[PDB]
């Protein structure tokens, strides 16, 4: 996240953070995610696309550190990996960006609740906050552009909704946005998403829930003036979900 | 006990 301040998970207690082994001995950070029920986190298809070998990737709720622990913690393993038939990247987007990930513990349970691992909201079939809404969203994913590394705290950032109008513009993303995809960005261009981010949240709050609104997507550089960071427009995918839920 | 969608505290 580029901007932002440092936080913990008790302040985005939905927020999954998705590991990749390397039986060699490391575990890489691969994208985060966020818990919808007990056992499934929903995060983004190109997360995996690369390596959809589910028996290698290892999910944590309640961490507020990226390479250390934080107490509370709970470690899964992906027992269902679902990605979405017709995903498709073009030079720079991403089509149907989304992905299911079903958790069981090394007991065979799921999350449990506690302070630091919550629920987010979905939202209503096509019902979404209206471009102006303030939004946040968190990750572990780089905090300048050039940055070879992530952060190790987890970070937390407002952004606000733009419409399709404004993201369409052809000196923005021109066509490459659909109606099946949200932009937000920083009125001062300032603060955004950024490369490691990919899979995390963007929640507004809808009707008086905190919705999980967006995940977060792509995006052409960090924090660039009219290149708003693109999300999956969530609202549109109920039905989607729904079928493996 | 049980989860609440959204609610942090
Ligand atoms: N600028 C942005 N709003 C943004 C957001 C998520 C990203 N994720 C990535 C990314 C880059 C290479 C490989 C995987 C990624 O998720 N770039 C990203 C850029």
């Amino acid at each position: 996240i580029i901007g932002g301040e440092f936080t913990t998970i008790e302040n985005q207690p939905w927020f999954a953070a998705i590991y990749r082994r390397h039986r060699g001995g490391s575990v890489t950070y691969v994208c985060g995610g966020s818990l919808m029920s007990p056992c499934w986190v929903i995060s983004a298809t190109h997360c995996f696309i690369d390596y959809p070998k589910k028996e290698d990737y290892i999910v944590y709720l309640g961490r507020s550190r990226l390479n250390s622990n934080t107490q509370g913690e709970m470690k899964f393993e992906v027992e269902n990996l679902i990605l979405h038939k017709d995903y498709s990247a073009d030079t720079l987007a991403h089509h149907n960006d989304i992905a299911l990930l079903k958790i069981r513990s090394k007991e065979g349970r799921c999350a449990q609740p506690s302070r630091t691992i919550q629920t987010i909201c979905l939202p209503s079939m096509y019902n979404d906050p209206q471009f102006g809404t303030s939004c946040e969203i968190t990750g572990f994913g780089k905090e300048a552009s050039t940055d070879y590394l992530y952060p190790e705290q987890l970070k937390m950032t407002v952004v606000k909704l733009i419409s399709h109008r404004e993201c369409q513009q052809p000196h923005y993303y021109g066509s490459e946005v659909t109606t099946k995809m949200l932009c937000a960005a920083d009125p001062q261009w300032k603060t955004d998403s950024c490369q490691g981010d990919s899979g995390g949240p963007l929640v507004c709050s809808l009707q008086g829930r905190m919705t999980l609104t967006g995940i977060v997507s792509w995006g052409r550089g960090c924090a660039l003036k009219d290149k708003p960071g693109v999300y999956t427009r969530v609202s549109h995918f109920l039905p989607w979900i729904r079928s493996h839920t | 006990l049980k989860f609440q969608c959204g609610q942090k505290t």
